[PDB]
């Protein structure tokens, strides 16, 4: 049957009476509402094409609901979505996407929808369309469940397509976004706005913007909530915005709710605490401050503890240490909590096998701070720092003769010639230093091509020439000749210790 | 879908696994129709090699020039990653050499090669390293940094590796990173895979015809 009353139908759609194709319109569209019908249509090309025109090119409410409505049906079968896509009906849809009226958007949205899961070739022809612009537009309306359409489809035209992310971007999608999860308290709704941030972190343009809306205090609102999924995705946004933050404020909040996930049953939640920490305390000293005020430094000792040889952890925690222990009104404090909360031993531990290079480059920067304070001067020899120090300077040094396992070996010997530097401020330290024969090497070091190098080399060499012997045992090695030479040299750092050397 | 469409687009450039798997070895069967094992393996290395060239028909020399030792381990490590029993050893053609017998006939230089790329499957397979960041890794091997429409494939490639593996790996915040850092271990392996060769070579030990060598003079 259905056969036969379709080829009546399309040729009423192409009449010229808009009130005949309207009740052509209107005649369809419950049509499609059946099962054998709804199939007769979706395999006729001549009338899905005529739908689909009519869509386009008319000025009546009524008839736009019925084509609208129509597409919808037809676009919950495989076949459906391929009429649709063939017959050119992803244009007209977005421009549906213009309409005032709820009930087209709503039916727009929703095929559209379908359209960009189902269908292979709909999201080039949604973006051809200027359908991310449209859809940004539509983040300004109210119902929620429709907002939750909308994001989904933004996620899936932005997902793994660096492109249509730039295009987001440059309608103002992150404000957007961003204002969404300050407003709606929708699970689902969400869920999909942080599965879009998400996925727009990760690109470099996008990440500051998402910052400058005031991403990261949004997403800091939910990490509580019940919703597993939910905090997981606002835990992977804000640790992608991280390293783009020292700007902001209003971050107290955050920053608190960050050291108290630090003790969550849920391992990944941990991880990702730690490295948003790490990153948002990085040469940012009122983050600093504010960490260490709600107990920062206890709660990152503790997390060290527990992660015992997982990586994965301690590396943040370190970062976050090492970040908490230097420049900063209560930097001093803190080099002294490490210890206070049994936490020298640990990370002194931490330098030895099976840990990594990028453990082991954290922990050395994290115990040249924790040196800065006299009274970890001890502890820290007593934990036998200083051997391994010196055999990991040794084995970094040998093997400069790239990117080990993402850590440069000239970055090793660096901080190891600086943790080094920092003991060497107490005199039982720099016995056991020279007592390592030491000596030679730093003055092999005074000739590195890295300024850095030369630096700290001269650094130690300098701490310990304030001892006699020492200072004789340096000029026997030859040191006088290089020391000079870097008198005249760039950065101060390097001419001044090089003089102090020459000095003694 | 849950698959970006680079990753689409690259998984449709792949090779009838069971079908080449039985061309190489119907092609090993009538070579002895002699040569040693270790001749027999050059030869298979070096269909192996072919397969990977004709396979590089997709989004030259001088590129292939670079990474075909690279390539041939990574292809090597990847199918260990899927179907390596313990102990054992599968190759392109189906056998299971065991490890008791690699340790017994070859030496030391080879023992330590197959050592490394059993950490390297260890590793990857504790990664739940899927076809999908295979074949992103293979185009990010191909399209060195190191040798214009490079640098290009190189961004793209990596924001689509990115992006699949966050979304399908979310309990792993660190995969990303650590599959990237299998690419220089790799090299490594393959700078060791390629001495051990040479010396072969400098010894009369590999077989009169063999693309391997000519790719390693050049
Ligand atoms: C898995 C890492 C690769 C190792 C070999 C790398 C470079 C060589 C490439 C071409 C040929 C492969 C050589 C494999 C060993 C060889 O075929 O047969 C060996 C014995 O056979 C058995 O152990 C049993 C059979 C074992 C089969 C080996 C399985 C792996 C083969 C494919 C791997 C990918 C292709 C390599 C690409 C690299 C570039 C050339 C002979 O050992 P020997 O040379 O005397 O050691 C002496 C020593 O190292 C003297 O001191």
């Amino acid at each position: 049957l259905a056969t036969r009353a379709i080829p009546e139908l399309t040729k009423l759609l192409n009449d010229e009476d808009q009130v005949v194709v309207n009740k052509a319109a209107v005649m369809v569209h419950q049509l499609s509402k059946k099962e054998a019908s709804r199939h007769a249509i979706m395999r006729s090309p001549q009338m899905v094409s005529a739908i689909v025109r009519t869509m386009q090119n008319t000025n009546d409410v009524e008839t736009a609901r019925c084509t609208a409505g129509t597409l919808h049906n037809l676009s919950h079968h495989r076949e459906g979505l391929l009429a649709i896509f063939k017959s050119g009906g992803i244009p007209a849809l977005v421009k549906m996407l213009g309409s005032p009226v709820d009930s087209v958007l709503f039916y727009a949205i929703t095929t559209l929808h379908n359209l960009l899961l189902h269908q292979e070739g709909a999201k080039m022809a949604v973006r051809l369309a200027g359908g991310l612009q449209k859809m940004v537009a539509l983040l300004n309306k109210t119902n929620v469940k429709f907002l939750a359409i909308t994001t989904d489809c933004l996620q899936i035209l932005a997902y793994g397509n660096q492109e249509s992310k730039l295009i987001i971007l440059a309608s103002g999608g992150p404000q957007a976004l961003v204002n969404i999860m300050r407003t709606y308290t929708y699970e689902k709704l969400l869920w999909t706005t942080s599965r879009v941030l998400k996925v727009l972190s990760v690109c470099s343009s996008n990440k500051p913007a998402i910052v400058e809306a005031g991403g990261m205090q949004a997403l800091g609102l939910h990490l509580t909530d019940p919703s597993q999924r939910l905090v997981q995705n606002c835990l992977w946004t804000l640790r992608n915005l991280s390293d783009a933050a020292t700007k902001q404020e209003g971050m107290e909040g955050l920053l608190g709710t960050l050291v108290q996930l630090l003790g969550s049953d849920d391992i990944n939640v941990v991880t990702c605490a730690a490295g948003i920490l790490s990153n948002l305390t990085c040469n940012n000293y009122k983050n600093k401050m504010m960490v260490c005020q709600v107990g920062g430094i206890e709660a990152l000792v503790r997390t060290v503890l527990r992660a015992g040889d997982r990586e994965d952890i301690t590396e943040p925690a370190i970062c976050a240490l090492r970040h908490l222990t230097s420049r900063h009104q209560e930097a001093e404090m803190a080099q002294n909590a490490v210890r206070l909360h049994y936490g020298l031993p640990v990370v002194v531990k931490l330098l030895h096998p099976p840990s990594h290079w990028p453990l082991i480059k954290a922990t050395v920067g994290l115990i040249r701070n924790l040196a800065l304070c006299p009274a970890n001067h001890a502890p820290l020899r007593e934990q036998g720092a200083i051997p391994r120090l010196v055999q990991l300077l040794v084995r970094a040094h040998q093997d400069t003769q790239q990117f080990v396992e993402g850590v440069r070996m000239e970055e090793i010997v660096e901080g190891c010639t600086g943790a080094l530097h920092i003991l060497a401020r107490d005199v039982h330290n720099r016995i056991v230093i020279r007592g390592l024969n030491t000596i030679p090497l730093f003055v092999q070091l005074l000739y590195s091509p890295i300024e850095n190098i030369q630096r700290v080399a001269a650094g130690v060499l300098c701490e310990l020439a304030q001892d006699k012997e020492a200072a004789e045992a340096i000029e026997a090695e030859g040191a006088t000749a290089p020391l000079t030479e870097l008198l005249h040299s760039r950065n101060e750092g390097v001419a001044t210790y090089a003089a102090a050397v020459l000095f003694r | 879908a849950s698959i970006p469409h680079l990753i689409l687009e690259l998984l449709k450039c792949e090779p009838d696994e069971p079908q080449v798997q039985a061309k190489i070895m119907a092609y090993l069967q009538q070579e002895q129709a002699k040569l040693s094992t270790f001749g027999l393996m050059c030869k298979m290395a070096d269909q192996t090699l072919f397969s990977i060239v004709e396979w590089a028909r997709s989004s030259q020399m001088k590129l292939l020039q670079n990474c075909w030792s690279e390539l041939l381990i990574l292809d090597h490590i990847y199918r260990q990653v899927v179907h390596g029993k313990e102990g054992s050893i599968f190759l392109v053609t189906g056998q299971q050499v065991d490890y008791s017998i690699i340790a017994s006939q070859a030496g030391a230089t080879l023992n330590n090669l197959m050592s490394h790329a059993q950490e390297l499957v260890a590793k990857l397979r504790s990664l739940q390293f899927d076809q999908r960041e295979f074949v992103c890794l293979k185009f990010l091997v191909l399209f060195s940094l190191d040798v214009q429409l490079v640098e290009g494939v190189q961004e793209q490639v990596n924001a689509a590796l990115l992006d699949y593996t966050m979304c399908n790996y979310p309990q792993q915040t660190e995969k990303f990173g650590q599959l990237l850092l299998r690419l220089p271990e790799i090299r490594a392996i393959s700078m060791q895979a390629e001495e051990y060769l040479y010396y072969k070579h400098l010894n009369g030990d590999v077989p009169y015809n063999n693309l391997l060598i000519e790719m390693l003079h050049a």
